[PDB]
RNA sequence: UACCCGCAGAAGAAGCACCGGCUAACUCCGUGCCAGCAGCCGCGGUAAUACGGAGGGUGCAAGCGUUAAUCGGAAUUACUGGGCGUAAAGCGCACGCAGGCGGUUUGUUAAGUCAGAUGUGAAAUCCCCGGGCUCAACCUGGGAACUGCAUCUGAUACUGG
RNA sequence: UUAGCUAGUAGGUGGGGUAACGGCUCACCUAGGCGACGAUCCCUAGCUGGUCUGAGAGGAUGACCAGCCACACUGGAACU
């Protein structure tokens, strides 16, 4: 804490680590679906949360959740990943983007289409 | 009238050249102490007359050499 | 006339051979739109009890605040026990820029411009009190002539 | 770019008439001005510091009609100007243009007096001025062009304007339709119910 | 080792105050005259005196209003690990200028404002509250 | 050579020209030695649109300086109505 | 082309997120540790203001959200502006080179320091006072500023020599 | 968790060379030179005016506009 001390030795900052390392400083990532499946989650909770292995474009191989209730998801699929983890998943760090270039929007889904890649259910 | 510097003699080993600390005494940019910095200088000497220890005062010249661009105009403090 | 603010009500414990016996806090502070301000703590099982505790406390234990027209003389500090404070006096109408339970004490003070930061713990109860302390040791331009035995225009 | 939903839900949302409409009928015949609107509207909850700071701010946007983003550029240039940042504000609110005409009773609401901006029924110091927004400086003249001053709610809002109190800081010709922008308003002018200082606090995070 | 006097001097006077001492003594200087010069010029202490001939010792009356200290605080700004200069134009107000920055100038030890009214700066001593 | 020449500063269809000193091998409104005035074409009754340091221009001419055509029509314009 | 004039008629023109706490804004029906939500705390096991729909409401608005990224908040690398008995943290102790600091008095120096002047610090940019596009965005005049460096002239309390 | 590096290397004399000083080059002589105030090595990187943020000090950054540098398939070379 002297000013001498200082001089000889500065006062270093704290590299902060991302937690969305694959993404590479983009905000969504082009992946190919390598196998889908079920997973339980922590104690607390109990669930077959959907979620799906994913070759991605860069060359990483990671596992992304699938949001929404249903999913066409198959393997050999293109789908886009954002960044964005699960909680009361162990390793899981992104989601899908439900509504692009192969995932679908949500069934007759009708508050917050947006997030899910709906339309607007016109009367 | 001509602008000159001052130091120390730190070596005087090569012929027709010394090697010259001069002190400087700047401020911290950030924690405001001041710190004194040291400039080696190559300098030429005619007659190899410095030696070690010695204060001198330098101005600057034509380049001389690769590494030498001063030379002396009178010395101080000659003797040990 | 006196406007009265709770800045926090808190739910606290005691655990005995039946089992947990819960109970209500509040914290509340008073003041006469100048510097006349005075806080109060109280606790009861219930919460409306312990609002008028406090109140009652509040009522008493007033101090009395050397203002300026409407805000401060100094930047003073002010510690109690977690909470470093700061404040400082501030242009007309630039508002009380100010953290939680300072902004309540400050407009209960009458004060109305001031630009405050709260350091350390925010706990309602020591950094209202460190406000407190702040304001009671802020000192003024009579006050510091009297002291020195100069005039104020001597002071300046 | 405009709210054009119901009016009397703002002004019981906020608990106060905000003179959303020509005040002609009143308004505790036209609503419950006592009640917020929705299916809990009865019931009134301890509102927070952010709540009372918000709906301060919501209040001023709703009585003049600005958005956001241009409220906060308000806020800036408020900020930016000497003195009094919240009396600089209102001052700015009131240099509006289609608030000079609510005030001189040329359109009986604020909106009105905006659909005569945006209607080509304005000309300020000669010119022809579209725009609700425009700032009137002082020693400005601000008139009812020829077509639109047969209009029959032009003297309508005058009459409206008689039965409202009339401000100082302008100068209003009924005959010619044309009035003349003084001066700005002093805070003392105005409402003494705003508390601008909460606004300035919310923008001041 | 007594590195620094001037922060001695002031922490003789701050432990003074807050022991009720009537009065302080010190070993003296050219500076810490100047010092207490300017401390009873400005009302902080009521006189100082210096006696003795080859080491003196400077004693202060310290000054009491209403029971309490008069002077509130009292602290050293530039010290020999850290010296601190300023110009005329960044001269510090103490407590919004009810306080006072002792400042050594090329004309003499003075007041913060007495060194913006002669134009000039120079190393801040102490802030007196 | 040096030249004195215009610089298009302005917004899209409303231009604004500073008169510079410049190299001539330098780009428009690039590198430049000294801001000598400026004209304004579409300026309107009651503002300058014009405005020469003709010292300092007569210094560069002095120095060999070539002017540009509008410049010298400027300073014609200038010099009549002066 | 701007711009202006004329025609007709409310016509041709509003959505997105959210509503357990933080965080402004609540009820019902499905649902049953399932389906699913999720920034954190956490919700869901038959009366879910936390899931999904509806009604209502709130915030923004030709945008609204999400994600990525930077600073902030964070006084959470603390120069301003932190700590080290027990919460992380005093080397097991000591001598000691370099280094940092240095009692008191006089004289000198003027390096530091302070003051002033000169040169420079491109323009733009930021800021101030104004001007011009129906306003604004924008454009622009003038100024301040660029906290710096160099030289010279002084000052001599402090520090250094 | 890079501590030693360097023989045209460092300097000198003379010759050559360039628009020009100069190991720039050559011969000879001398044995130096840099480095803990971080040499050398490694990774990364165009720099600035400035931009974003911030009460500030600071932090991050260098798209557009403007100033400098560098490159023009890659590696080299010279001519005019
Ligand atoms: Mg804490
Ligand atoms: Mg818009
Ligand atoms: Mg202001
Ligand atoms: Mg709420
Ligand atoms: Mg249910
Ligand atoms: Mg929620
Ligand atoms: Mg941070
Ligand atoms: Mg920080
Ligand atoms: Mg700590
Ligand atoms: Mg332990
Ligand atoms: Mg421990
Ligand atoms: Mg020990
Ligand atoms: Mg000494
Ligand atoms: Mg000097
Ligand atoms: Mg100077
Ligand atoms: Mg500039
Ligand atoms: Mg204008
Ligand atoms: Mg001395
Ligand atoms: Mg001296
Ligand atoms: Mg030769
Ligand atoms: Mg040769
Ligand atoms: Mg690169
Ligand atoms: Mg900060
Ligand atoms: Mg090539």
């Amino acid at each position: 804490a002297t000013v001498n001390q200082l001089v000889r030795k500065p006062r270093a900052r704290k590299v902060a680590k991302s937690n969305v390392p694959a993404l590479e400083a983009c905000p969504q990532k082009r992946g190919v679906c390598t196998r889908v499946y079920t997973t339980t989650p922590k104690k607390p909770n109990s669930a077959l949360r959907k979620v799906c292995r994913v070759r991605l474009t860069n060359g990483f191989e990671v596992t992304s959740y699938i949001g929404g209730e249903g999913h066409n998801l198959q393997e050999h699929s293109v789908i886009l990943i954002r960044g964005g983890r699960v909680k009361d998943l162990p390793g899981v760090r992104y989601h899908t983007v439900r509504g692009a270039l192969d995932c679908s929007g949500v069934k007759d889904r009708k508050q917050a289409r947006s997030k899910y890649g709906v339309k607007r259910p016109k009367a | 009238k001509i602008r000159t510097l001052q130091g120390r003699v730190v070596s005087d080993k090569m012929e027709k050249s010394i090697v010259v600390a001069i002190e400087r005494f700047v401020k911290h940019p950030i924690y405001g102490k001041f710190i004194k910095r040291t400039t080696k200088l190559h300098v030429h000497d005619e007659n190899n007359e410095c030696g070690i220890g010695d204060v001198v005062e330098i101005r600057e010249c034509r380049p001389l050499s690769k590494t030498k661009s001063w030379t002396l105009v009178r010395v101080v403090e000659k003797a040990v | 006339e006196l406007q009265e603010k709770l800045i926090a009500v808190n739910r606290v414990s005691k655990t005995v051979k039946g089992g947990r016996i819960f109970s209500f806090t509040a914290l509340t502070v008073v003041g006469d739109g100048n510097g006349r301000v005075g806080f109060g703590y109280g606790k009861a099982r219930e919460v409306p009890a312990a609002i008028q505790k406090a109140m009652e406390k509040a009522r008493r234990n007033m101090i009395n605040v050397a203002l300026n027209n409407g805000t401060l003389q100094h930047p003073v500090k002010g510690v109690h026990t977690g909470s470093r404070v700061f404040m400082q006096p501030a242009s007309e109408g630039t508002g009380i820029i100010a953290g939680g339970a300072m902004r309540a004490v400050l407009e209960v003070a009458g004060v109305h411009n001031v630009l405050a930061k709260a350091y350390g713990s925010t706990n309602p109860i020591n950094v209202v009190r460190a406000t407190i302390d702040g304001l009671e040791n802020m000192n003024s331009p009579e006050m510091v002539a009297a002291k020195r035995g100069k005039s104020v225009e001597e002071i300046l | 770019a405009r709210y054009l939903g119901p009016k009397l839900k703002l002004s019981r949302r906020e608990g106060t008439d905000l003179f959303l409409k020509s005040g002609v009928r009143a308004i505790d015949t036209k609503c419950k001005i006592e009640q917020a609107p929705g299916q809990h509207g009865a019931r009134k909850p301890r509102l927070s510091d952010y709540g009372v700071q918000l709906r301060e701010k919501q209040k001023v946007r709703r009585i003049y009609g600005v958005l956001e983003r241009q409220f906060r550029n308000y806020y800036k240039e408020a900020a930016r100007l000497k003195g009094n940042t919240g009396e600089n504000l209102l001052a700015l609110l009131e240099g509006r243009l289609d608030n000079v005409v609510y005030r001189m009773g040329f359109g009986a609401t604020r909106a009105e007096a905006r659909q005569l901006v945006s209607h080509k029924a304005i000309m300020v110091n000669g010119r022809v001025v579209n725009i609700a927004s425009y700032q009137v400086s002082p020693n400005d003249v601000v008139s009812i062009r020829e077509k639109a001053k047969k209009q029959s709610r032009v003297k309508a809002a005058l009459e409206l304007a008689e039965q409202r109190e009339k401000p100082t800081w302008l100068e209003v010709d009924a005959g010619k339709m044309e009035g003349t922008f003084k001066r700005k308003p002093e805070r003392s002018d105005l409402s003494a119910d705003i508390n601008e200082h909460l606004i300035v606090e919310l923008y001041s995070k | 080792s007594m590195q620094d006097p001037i922060a001695d001097m002031l922490t003789r006077i701050r432990n003074g105050q807050a022991a009720n001492k009537a009065a302080v003594t010190m070993p003296s200087s050219k500076l810490k005259v100047a010092i207490a010069n300017v401390l009873k010029e400005e009302g902080f202490i009521e006189d100082f005196k210096v006696e003795g001939d080859t080491k003196p010792e400077l004693e202060l009356t310290l000054k009491y209003f209403q029971g309490k200290a008069v002077v509130e605080s009292i602290q050293r700004v530039s010290r020999p690990g850290l010296r601190i200069y300023k110009r005329k134009d960044e001269l510090p107000k103490v407590m919004a200028g009810l306080g006072i920055a002792v400042v050594s100038t090329s004309k003499g030890v003075m007041t913060d404002r007495a060194a913006r009214q002669a134009g000039l700066g120079g190393e801040i001593i102490c802030y007196v509250a | 050579m040096v030249t004195i020449r215009l610089a298009r500063h302005g917004a899209k269809k409303r231009p604004f020209y500073q008169v510079v000193v410049a190299d001539s091998r330098n780009a428009r409104n690039g590198r430049f030695i000294e801001r000598v005035g400026f004209f304004n074409p579409i300026a309107s009754e009651k503002e300058e649109g014009t405005r020469l340091d003709l010292d300092r221009i007569a210094h560069w001419v002095g120095q060999g300086a070539t002017i540009s055509d509008r410049v010298a029509a400027l300073i014609k314009e200038v010099n009549k109505a002066a």
